[PDB]
């Protein structure tokens, strides 16, 4: 299991039942509940809504030392333990770090650099890339990479996929493939529409696949001892990283993921302070990205990132489409119209998972034709995922910081990155070029 | 035993010129100066007579008279003893209410009244109060004196006074004198 | 569950009454729709006089007084004591040693048996009941009309309109169905 | 509107059967064992008096805890929330509310029955809405003095009296 | 056990003269050196019934002496007890736990400082000055003393001591005579 | 001098969600490096109001701010003082006795170790380890800080800060208006 | 927390046997024969006073030779190391420490008994940890006024009081 509910601490307040879209929480108005783990999409918002915290000044419960073994957390955290607990993977990361025979690489998501700063008494939403990378290299990690490389890769792949699908339209209302809880829900309840969803992999999986077979070629390390851990703000990528069909080049692309809170626990356990450390830069070969890949943490940023190159793919003329403010919001479903290549596209972006059900019907899809739809299960995007820290009960600071980081960089379109050009001219050739179908494409066939 | 009887249903009425551990645990403290308990008990009898709480069956069936004590207690009024003793007057009414409507009442007294010159009147008045309330010959009610030594009672059943013989018999009677003359010895 | 026809014993009118019994204990009482006297409705004592038969204080064993206190004692030796007491008093002073107080709230067979077993066993005319205190009425009516009891029948007083003359009116709270 | 019960004093013997039935039905149901129908003696006639279900109540307007409320077609006391503030006893014109106290019973046959058989709150005629049969008082009466009046029986009686008056005035003299 | 009496006002014959509270204050505080004369009163005035005036006239309100009294039940310490026929608060054991003010819906209980032997009564350890002891004041129906003093002091004779048993019989007889004269 | 306000719960609108105690702990302990985020909490969690659930539902229990407070009277050291409109305990003069526990009938106070600057506090001379200093904990109505944090954090607004003076006037007015409209 | 003992003054007769039982039991083991539980006469009530074991212990913060220490769940005075510097007496708020001097005994029955039967360091109720049985002051009281309290009993009493208060508030009015 991943999401559980302790029966010694749950009080039956039913609050967490009012936020998960699947309603997998079964119980009464009182008494402890239980998670229907066979239908849960692992979104994580039932964790952050929990507020039972039973202290250790009484001996009527477990002695709080064996509890840190069940939850999988570190033994030197001394933070309050809640009821709706995530499963912990920090101990296995620590044991892998103890072994000096593993060429260790780590990945950074475009929502950790803003989230981690609140874990050491700083301002909420302080953009700290340099401190994060310096601390990561001080955590005995041999290499640090950014998952935004795979974000640029999946932007190019999805743009080419949309250009291919706009000609001789076959299941044209295609959906984005960046939120694995959305894929799990679509395979759970609406199995007949799974071919609509694009066959492009999540950015972490492309990054891991490139690390395992291309990162082992630019270096002198065999692709058998590499230990890859991705830091994702999500109680959602662990299920994504252990599917039977989610491996390439023989081995797993991503071994096991850790959220922001587990990274903070590892940071505190090693006894390294955060404010004193200076700034540093990521590794050049697989850490150079653009601002279009930076806005995926916020909701709807995939749309600008895809359009900034889809416009050039369709019209073949460079005309500015850097910024749009009509698709940026925080709730419900948002719609827009785009005129490109003497073609009109009706675009929608959905924050949440329930708010796809009105536009997923076989009758409603025919009446709107939904030329491109972007979906995020967690509200307001991955900046409000399960990996983000508790808030003792805000969101706008993180998204404003991400947009400021996008506006600060001198590279905006996700096409001018020299690393992507070098990768295409050396290893992959052309997109959809009988090589990406083995490394960057998946077939969504659980048929659940 | 007295304080263990306070099973949320007992009523303690204590009268004491001094201060001890018993008066601090009683709801009613009828503190009276020494030697002024005779007007207090006379007013007690007067109040319980005036309220009409007298069990007439016992006095009619066993006692020889009722008006004899009424002739002596009607002289003393609650106000008369109020300025005679300097104590609140509502306390007497409350004590009468607690003593009268109850079924069993036990009266105790320590060495303080026994070592008094005029204790005969005190014990006679206490006996009269016990008779008039009908709380004699019943379990949990009656006059309950206390003895200051272990074997005083066994020094009364046998001869230990110059006017008594073993068996609660008086030596002034010649019949008891001739009752034991040879079995006793000389 | 089971219904038994009985006559209500609380007053002298007499009414049909179904003793609705269940698990051997009375659970209710019902009126008889075909009875000619009450016509299917009863007073307070008929409807709620069944809560008198199973009180927790019902006398459940014979007791005798030996030294001033009653003691639970079986039937046969108590009958021995009664028999020898009656025998000795009859031997001493004859058959006038007792006066029989037969109940007015018992069936006619009880009174007949009491009379016979006070007259055909020891033999005396000392039988009485506590319902004499209407005694001049039976004497007067016998001396006037030769009839010692009721003349007419109750349900005929309401079949058709008559003139009803009441002497010493307490029928409204002595027989709550005749006044009905 | 509301359903209630009325007793014409022509056929009431004062036999105390309706009062005892009303007490004992409520006792065996699980509510207060006290009767909610009071027998009153006057200079000319004896009539039982109960709660004529007032359509404005003058009762729910004085209850501070809001215990008295209209349910179905009757006024219900809701004994569980009643606290004992003797305010509805002031505002009842006919005096149809008494309180569950042993001393509230007058000396009669019913008192003897209830003492040979064996919370303080305001009890009122609830019209026996919990019982599938009709009211117990109207059903156990030896002379059928009480009678239950509905919303439609009032209209029928009004129409009958009105038609009789009109026909008599027409027939005799215009 | 029988019904307890309670004094009730009469809005038709009340003016708002406040001459019924002063009698109550003067009759309860005989131990604070009052001699039925203004000038011997050396303490602040505390009545038990409270006069309230609104658009539809004015009247005094006080404790109705409930049988299932909420104030007696919520009092955890046990100050409020049904000692006599009426309900009375006890001044020795009260601690000022204000749950009484959340229990009574009429609002006939008020928390005010205690005054004994003509002086304010202070506490042992509180704040740097001392603080006075606060006690709950409510009507006790003059049980310790004689007949009620708010009555016999009302000039318009508005306040009445009603026993809820005789009033019911009177109303029943009135209704029976009113209905039986018409049928 | 004005009556001490206190917070009260509404049991009909409480689900026992335990989101009111966490806010209280997070708002008192700002000197122990808490940044409105779990992860910065390096101390045991200690609230001031305690949730309790019985078969008739659940609600929290907190200090009632008694006027004649027994917890202050028992304490011979005099650590408990009334500083403002609320009664507060002093964490510097407490000798850690437990006679303070035997007085309060509501049980809103508990003896727990003190935590300052994110660490346990240690005494000077006991036993070979040092025995941490232990202080009383009770609700102080957030007098040093702003408005109460138990209120404004409850999702159902079951907690309300009640002033025991205006309530009596409102209940008096309501009772008078209800009585005038009928009689 | 620490364990201590309290006596409710409702059932203390002043019979002077708890103090003598405390004295002689401590005498027979070889400690200081003088008693460690005191009796106080007040204006309102008679209650014995003793060492409620201060969990912060102001006694040990002023002792200069470090002769007071926490053992088990109690405070121990370590009579072998006390010198008589009457500084712990100035810091004890309850005044539960007296010194082994014959003049410290008041005229009572216990002094007469000790006189007919026949080093100066601070003495203090050490809760009788040297005896496998409980305290001698709690199992010799003719009224059983004294009672020992631990952490578990304190928690049970707190929970009981809180639950009773909540149930009362729910039952009456929210
Ligand atoms: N993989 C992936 Fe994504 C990327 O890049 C994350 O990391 Fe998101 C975030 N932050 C999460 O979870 S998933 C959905 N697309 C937008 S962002
Ligand atoms: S993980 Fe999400 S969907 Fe599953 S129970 Fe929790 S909140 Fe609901
Ligand atoms: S939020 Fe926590 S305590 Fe409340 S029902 Fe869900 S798991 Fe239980
Ligand atoms: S928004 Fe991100 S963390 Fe949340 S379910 Fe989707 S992919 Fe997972
Ligand atoms: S009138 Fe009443 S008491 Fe008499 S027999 Fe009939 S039911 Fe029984
Ligand atoms: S049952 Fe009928 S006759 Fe008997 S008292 Fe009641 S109303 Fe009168
Ligand atoms: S006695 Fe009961 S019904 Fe009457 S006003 Fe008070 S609470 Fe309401
Ligand atoms: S109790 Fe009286 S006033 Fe109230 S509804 Fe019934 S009859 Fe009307
Ligand atoms: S209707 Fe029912 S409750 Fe009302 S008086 Fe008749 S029997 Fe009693
Ligand atoms: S204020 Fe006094 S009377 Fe009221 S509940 Fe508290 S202790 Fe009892
Ligand atoms: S104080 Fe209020 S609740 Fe208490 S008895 Fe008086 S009126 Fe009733
Ligand atoms: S009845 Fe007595 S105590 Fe109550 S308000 Fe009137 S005068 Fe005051
Ligand atoms: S004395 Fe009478 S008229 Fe004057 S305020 Fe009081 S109740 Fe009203
Ligand atoms: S616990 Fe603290 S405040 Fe309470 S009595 Fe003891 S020293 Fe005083
Ligand atoms: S701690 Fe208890 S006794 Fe002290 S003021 Fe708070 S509720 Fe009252
Ligand atoms: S008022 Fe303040 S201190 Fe008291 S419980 Fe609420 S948040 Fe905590
Ligand atoms: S926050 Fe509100 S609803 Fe939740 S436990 Fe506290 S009082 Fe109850
Ligand atoms: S043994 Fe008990 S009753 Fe005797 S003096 Fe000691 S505490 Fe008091
Ligand atoms: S008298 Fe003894 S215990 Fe007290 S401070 Fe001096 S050495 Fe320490
Ligand atoms: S001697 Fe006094 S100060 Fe020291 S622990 Fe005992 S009671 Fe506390
Ligand atoms: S515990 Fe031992 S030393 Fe302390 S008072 Fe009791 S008998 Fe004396």
């Amino acid at each position: 299991a991943i999401i559980n509910i302790d029966q010694e601490l749950c009080t039956g307040c039913r609050r967490c039942a009012e936020v998960c879209p699947v309603d997998a929480i079964e119980g009464e108005k009182g008494k402890p509940q239980k998670i229907n783990t066979e239908v849960c999409v692992m979104c994580g918002q039932c964790v952050q809504k929990c507020s039972s915290y039973a202290s250790y000044f009484d001996e009527s419960i477990t002695p709080r030392n064996v509890k840190l073994q069940e939850r999988g957390m570190l033994d030197s955290v001394k933070e309050p333990l809640f009821a709706a607990y995530n499963l912990g993977y920090a101990r296995q990361v620590k044991e892998a770090l103890e072994n000096p025979q593993l060429f260790k690489v780590v990945q950074c998501a475009p929502a950790i650099r803003v989230s981690i700063a609140e874990e050491f008494g700083l301002d909420l939403g302080d953009l700290t890339p340099g401190k994060l990378v310096a601390a990561l290299r001080r955590l005995n990690f041999d290499r640090v990479y950014d998952t935004n490389f795979g974000a640029d890769l999946t932007i190019i792949e999805e743009a080419n996929e949309l250009v291919k699908r706009i000609k001789e339209g076959k299941d044209l209302p295609m959906f984005t493939s960046c939120c694995p809880a959305w894929v799990k829900f679509a395979e759970q309840t609406y199995p007949e529409l799974l071919k609509h969803i694009s066959t492009c992999k999540s950015p972490q999986q492309m990054t891991g696949a490139i690390i395992k077979t291309y990162g082992a070629k630019i270096n002198n390390v065999d692709p058998a001892k590499i230990f890859s851990v991705s830091v994702m703000p999500c109680t959602c990528k662990s299920y994504e990283s252990d599917r039977p069909e989610m491996r390439s080049s023989g081995y797993k692309d991503v071994d096991l993921v850790i959220t922001t809170r587990e990274l903070a626990h590892l940071m505190k356990d090693k006894g390294i302070d955060f404010a004193t450390l200076p700034d540093e830069e990521f590794d050049s070969p697989l850490g150079n990205y653009t601002g279009a890949a930076t806005i995926f943490g916020n909701t709807g940023g995939v749309m600008e990132a895809a359009l900034r190159t889809a416009y050039e793919l369709i019209t073949k003329k460079p005309i500015p489409n850097i910024d749009i403010e009509f698709v940026r919001g925080g709730e419900g479903i948002r719609t827009a119209t785009v005129q490109v290549g003497e073609l009109e596209l009706k675009i929608a972006v959905v924050s949440g998972l329930k708010n796809v059900i009105p536009i997923l019907e076989d009758i409603k899809k025919n009446k709107c034709d939904l030329h491109f739809v972007e979906v995020m299960t967690c509200p307001e995007g991955c900046i409000s995922g399960g990996g983000q820290p508790k808030l003792l009960l805000a969101y706008k600071k993180r998204k404003e910081a991400l947009y400021k980081h996008d506006a600060e960089l001198e590279l905006r379109k996700s096409h001018e990155n020299p690393a992507i050009k070098k990768l295409y001219e050396e290893f992959l050739g052309e997109p959809l070029g009988k090589q990406s179908h083995h490394l960057l494409h998946t077939k969504y066939t659980p048929r659940k | 035993h007295v304080i263990k009887a306070k099973e949320r249903g007992a009523k303690l009425i204590v009268a004491d010129p001094r201060m001890n551990a018993m008066v601090h645990k009683a709801d009613i403290w009828l503190r009276v100066p020494s030697g002024y308990n005779i007007p207090l008990i006379n007013g007690m009898i007067h109040i319980i007579i005036k309220e009409g709480l007298v069990k007439t069956d016992f006095v009619k069936n066993h006692a020889v008279g009722f008006e004899e004590m009424a002739k002596a207690v009607e002289k003393y009024t609650p106000e008369y003893v109020e300025e005679l003793t300097g104590i609140p007057k509502k306390d007497l009414i409350k004590a009468a209410r607690f003593y009268g409507q109850a079924q069993a009442a036990a009266i105790l007294y320590s060495m303080g009244v026994t070592q008094f010159s005029h204790g005969t009147g005190n014990v006679v008045s206490l006996a009269n109060l016990a008779v008039i309330t009908g709380n004699l010959g019943r379990p949990g009610a009656g006059i309950c004196p206390l003895r200051g030594q272990n074997n005083v009672q066994g020094a009364c059943d046998v001869g230990a006074l110059p006017n008594v013989l073993p068996g609660y018999l008086d030596v002034t009677k010649e019949q008891n004198r001739e009752r034991f003359e040879k079995v006793w010895g000389v | 569950q089971e219904k038994v026809l009985t006559t209500c014993p609380y007053c002298g009118t007499g009414c049909g009454l179904y003793l609705k019994v269940e698990n051997e204990k009375i659970v209710g009482v019902e009126p008889d729709k075909l009875h000619p006297v009450n016509q299917g409705e009863l007073c307070i004592k008929g409807y709620y006089g069944y809560k008198y038969v199973h009180d927790p204080r019902r006398l459940t064993s014979p007791l005798i007084k030996k030294n001033g206190k009653f003691v639970p004692v079986s039937w046969d030796e108590a009958l021995n004591f009664i028999a020898n007491g009656l025998k000795k008093i009859k031997s001493e002073y004859g058959s006038d040693a007792f006066a029989m107080f037969c109940s007015a709230r018992a069936t006619n067979e009880d009174n007949y048996a009491a009379q016979k077993f006070a007259r055909a066993v020891i033999g005396i005319n000392n039988v009485d009941h506590c319902a004499r205190l209407h005694a001049p009425t039976v004497a007067g009516l016998a001396m006037t009309l030769g009839s010692g009891a009721m003349t007419n029948s109750i349900p005929e007083i309401s079949t058709y309109s008559d003139v009803i003359f009441i002497i010493g009116s307490n029928t409204a709270e002595c027989h709550p169905l005749i006044a009905a | 509107p509301n359903r209630f019960v009325i007793a014409d004093p022509k056929r009431c013997l004062g036999c105390y059967t309706c009062i005892a039935a009303c007490a004992f039905v409520h006792e065996e149901q699980g509510l207060q064992p006290f009767p909610r129908l009071y027998l009153t003696y006057t200079s000319e006639g004896i009539m039982p008096i109960q709660c004529r279900h007032c359509e404005d109540a003058p009762c729910a307007e004085v209850c501070p805890v809001e215990a008295i409320k209209k349910e179905g077609n009757a006024i219900i006391i809701d004994e569980k929330a009643c606290i004992g503030c003797k305010t509805c006893l002031l505002a009842c014109s006919f005096g149809a509310i008494d309180f569950s106290v042993q001393d509230s019973l007058e000396q009669s046959i019913f008192k003897d029955i209830k003492e040979n058989l064996m919370r303080i709150v305001a009890v009122k005629c609830d019209l026996c809405n919990f019982r599938e049969e009709g009211p117990a008082c109207v059903q156990f009466c030896p002379t059928k003095a009480l009678k239950l009046v509905d919303g439609d029986e009032i209209n029928k009686m009004v129409k009958n009296k009105r038609t009789v008056n009109v026909e008599s005035l027409l027939s005799v003299y215009g | 056990t029988q019904l307890n009496p309670f004094v009730v006002a009469n809005p038709a014959k009340c003016i708002g003269c406040k001459a019924c509270e002063v009698a109550c204050f003067a009759v309860h505080n005989r131990n604070n050196h009052v001699g039925a004369t203004v000038g011997t009163v050396s303490i602040p005035v505390i009545p038990r019934l409270h006069l309230i005036k609104t658009e539809h006239g004015t009247m005094p309100i006080q404790c109705r002496h409930c049988e299932d009294a909420p104030c007696a039940n919520v009092c955890t310490v046990g100050a409020i007890k049904r000692e006599g026929n009426a309900i009375v608060v006890d001044e020795k054991l009260c601690i000022g736990c204000k749950s009484c003010l959340l229990a009574c819906p009429f609002g006939a209980i008020e928390l005010l400082p205690q005054y004994e032997d003509g002086r304010e009564v202070f506490q042992i350890n509180l704040k740097l000055v001392q603080e006075p002891r606060i006690i709950a004041y409510k009507c006790d129906l003059c049980n310790d003393l004689g007949e009620p003093a708010c009555v016999k002091a009302c000039p318009e004779n508005a306040l009445t001591l009603v026993m809820p048993t005789e009033m019911k019989k009177a109303r029943n007889k009135e209704a029976a005579l009113s209905f039986l004269r018409v049928v």
